[PDB]
């Protein structure tokens, strides 16, 4: 999931839905390879021995400042209109420094998001519409000008920028305990046989 | 649906494509300057363009949104800079014709030679050839020539390309409802919108002449102290009450008087500090001559430099295969990234020359967080002074000795220091003068209070009574002596040289309180003090976003500027000298000339 070559855009982010197999999270976490990790809700040391019915993993890249914005009841403008975490989440965040992926030479606007909507996204929503954002009373009709703008923007990513803002590819989990059976769980121990 | 919701709006959709734009335009720049290639000479162009044209698509929409129906501060101040239109005001004939009196200006400056009288052959030109021959030539005639024949084909030639200067860029600051040009310039200091800390644009005509006064006696000392140096060696030309030669003030404009440290040494039988030996035989490279001064801003408690800051660095100059300035820089591209391009051997000067080139980078860092049109410094007198109260630290012997430079038992004496305040006193209170002195004859000039034709007139008029100075040659209205200076060719700020002087004193004054220093000022060491910088780092993160004279209330607690830091950091200097003048007379008179008798 995080080894992808490519990964969708925040706007964009792709919904993994993930069950019907075993978990192994002390590889994760005992790797090193991530930049930054921390769970809401659940300790890392107990998702080995619970079960979980659905688990959601998210994909997407976000500014290395905008990280911070990445938990239950946040805000700011990639929590509200782009991706945002219910009060109730009880899912795990993690990221890593894309920079020697991602950003390249020249820049890369293949990774954009959404700067204007007329008010906050919803818990777990993603909306891909272009729509041209109205910031006033004007008419628009899709054509840029007064009181018009295209709310979609694209990150600028080059090796030679900011560690802050060096572009972070980020992993949300979402563990959510539904009425159905639990399939997922961690993994075993199967000692010795005497 | 208030115009408010609309301001905010396109406020924040232009901080991301200006950062966008405006890190590339800064980024062909840097490869430009760094490598000298066909490639980075039109990168630097197309780039710079690109920007340059934004600001211009920008501002037409940006008109549209009026600030009378804004009640948000820091709203109006960022539509306050977008709303201007530049020289879009301009017509379309006197609007293209500026870039041309700019670039035509700028080229005679950088073209511009005097050849050797004694050898018509060989012609230098000014930088580096005619300012450092004058830097260290001690001949009268030999000064004079170089000195006196730079005006004639510079001065007289640039008259009529200065003329076309005045007129254009009047234009402009009358379609901007300005008073005239001059006050185009004060505009920076302007504060309005906050109750009690309104300031005038008219007002800073009156503290920078109010303040002058105050240094009269600090300066008169200093110049009857340096002239009786000089006075043995033309008695005939240099009167005991009279004004010391223009030519002689030991490089081309006379600027800085450190040149005139050799001569002026009041002890000359005492060692003085100097790191150059010293770091030799420690062997330290360029590389750790910035870790070494990394670690003071730590002391203070500003973060450290991010990795990329020290990897991308410049250090020297590989040949002329890529060639680039030395001249010392502090760049700001964006999206935290930060660079210096400055060229780095073993010296005493690199070594304090590093905390200021570095202290624009570490004040870069603090308002980092603010918007595009919000990240600059208050005024243009604080790029540069935050970066010399970090120097004048580094030149204590107490902040030498901390890492091992100067010996532990090296004696700190009155004749120790006495040398040290004269040495940073010709470069403080010897451009001072000449900076009230130029940058106020320019406000006259385009304010219309000076006709054409006493351009020189009212220029060596004014010149003796302020700084002292007589010319040898006299000269008609056809020489132009600012047309000459960088700053003046470049249509650069010149008062932000003399703000400078009183904002960084203030600063080292009230930066002293906090970490509860004793004794002198010029003894005070701001190193492994943390309560200096947590007072410091508040100011430096609020960049140009509030009025700098209430920022300026957080450090020092004044509301404008004062010259009582500037009497007590020279006072030990000026006890010292009131004795050594007695002999002599204090001050100087208007009514001597070389050439009059």
């Amino acid at each position: 999931v995080f080894n992808a070559t490519r990964f969708a855009s925040v706007y964009a982010w792709n919904r993994k839905r993930i069950s019907n197999c075993v978990a192994d999270y002390s590889v994760l976490y005992n790797s090193a390879s991530f930049s930054t990790f921390k769970c809401y809700g659940v300790s890392p040391t107990k998702l080995n021995d619970l079960c979980f019915t659905n688990v959601y993993a998210d994909s997407f890249v976000i500014r290395g400042d905008e990280v911070r914005q990445i938990a239950p009841g946040q805000t700011g403008k990639i929590a509200d209109y782009n991706y945002k975490l219910p009060d109730d989440f009880t899912g795990c965040v993690i990221a890593w420094n894309s920079n020697n992926l991602d950003s390249k030479v020249g820049g890369n606007y293949n990774y954009r998001y959404r700067l204007f909507r007329k008010s906050n996204l919803k818990p777990f929503e993603r909306d891909i519409s272009t729509e041209i954002y109205q910031a006033g009373s004007t008419p628009c009709n899709g054509v840029q000008g007064f009181n018009c703008y295209f709310p979609l923007q694209s990150y600028g990513f080059q090796p030679t920028n900011g560690v802050g803002y060096q572009p972070y590819r980020v992993v949300v989990l979402s563990f959510e305990l539904l009425h159905a059976p639990a399939t997922v769980c961690g993994p075993k121990k199967s000692t010795n046989l005497v | 649906s208030t115009i408010e919701e609309q301001a905010k709006t396109f406020l924040d959709k232009f901080n991301h494509e200006a950062e966008d734009l405006f890190y590339q335009s800064s980024l062909a720049s840097w490869n430009y300057n760094t490598n000298i290639t066909e490639e980075n000479v039109q990168n630097m162009n197309n780039a710079g363009d690109k920007w340059s044209a934004f600001l211009k698509e920008q501002s037409t929409l940006a008109q549209m949104y009026p600030l009378q129906e804004i009640q948000n501060l820091t709203v109006k101040l960022q539509l306050q800079a977008l709303q201007q239109n530049g020289s879009s005001v301009l017509s379309e004939d006197k609007s293209k014709r500026l870039n041309t009196i700019l670039n035509t200006m700028s080229t005679i400056y950088s073209t511009g030679k005097v050849c050797n009288p004694d050898n018509p052959q060989e012609c230098l030109l000014l930088e580096p050839g005619l300012n450092e021959i004058m830097a260290n030539s001690l001949d009268y005639n030999e000064r004079l020539w170089a000195w006196e024949s730079w005006r004639s084909e510079v001065g007289k030639q640039l008259r009529p390309l200065y003329e076309e200067y005045v007129v254009l860029k009047n234009e402009m600051a009358r379609a901007n409802h300005y008073e005239d040009y001059g006050d185009y310039w004060r505009g920076d200091y302007e504060v309005n919108g906050v109750d009690g800390y309104d300031y005038s644009r008219g007002q800073l005509i009156e503290d920078v002449e109010h303040t002058f006064e105050e240094i009269k006696p600090l300066y008169e000392h200093l110049h009857a102290y340096v002239r009786a140096k000089l006075m043995n060696a033309y008695p005939s030309y240099i009167s005991p009450i009279g004004c010391l030669p223009a030519h002689l003030l030991g490089d081309m404009w006379g600027r800085f008087w450190t040149n005139l440290y050799s001569l002026t040494v009041p002890f000359g039988q005492k060692p003085n500090i100097d790191v150059t030996d010293a770091m030799v035989d420690q062997a330290w490279d360029a590389q750790r001559i910035f870790k070494e001064a990394e670690k003071f801003f730590v002391s203070v408690g500003l973060p450290n430099m991010t990795q990329g800051f020290w990897e991308n660095s410049m250090l020297t100059d590989p040949g002329n295969v890529q060639k680039a300035v030395c001249h010392p820089t502090a760049w700001d591209l964006g999206k935290g990234d930060f660079r210096i391009l400055m060229c780095t051997k073993v010296t005493m000067d690199d070594f304090l020359t590093a905390h200021h080139e570095m202290g624009h980078i570490q004040y870069d860092m603090a308002y980092a967080a603010q918007p595009f049109l919000l990240r600059n410094g208050a005024n243009e007198g604080f790029h540069e002074a935050v970066g010399e109260i970090m120097s004048l630290s580094a030149a204590t012997p107490k902040h030498l000795k901390s890492i091992g430079l100067l010996s532990p038992d090296f004696q700190e004496d009155n004749e120790t220091e006495i040398n040290f305040l004269l040495k940073q006193a010709l470069t403080i209170v010897g451009t001072l003068p000449f900076t009230y002195m130029l940058e106020k004859w320019r406000w006259m000039v385009f304010k219309g209070e000076i006709p054409k034709d006493q351009w020189m007139k009212k220029w060596w008029e004014m010149k003796r009574e302020i700084v002292g100075v007589v010319e040898p040659v006299p000269h008609d209205e056809t020489y132009c002596d600012p047309a000459s200076l960088f700053h003046v060719s470049n249509d650069y700020s010149f008062i932000r040289y003399y703000t400078r002087t009183l904002y960084q004193f203030q600063f080292q004054e009230a930066l002293c309180q906090a970490a509860k220093h004793e004794g002198p000022l010029h003894k005070c060491d701001i190193s492994n003090s943390t309560e200096a910088g947590q007072k410091l780092f508040n100011m430096l993160r609020l960049g140009k976003s509030e009025p700098w004279t209430l920022a300026l209330e957080n450090v020092v607690g004044a509301k404008n500027m004062n010259v009582r830091p500037l009497l007590n950091y020279f006072e030990p200097l000026f006890t010292w000298l009131k004795d050594q003048n007695k002999n002599s007379f204090v001050g100087w008179s208007t009514d001597w000339s070389p050439y009059a008798d």
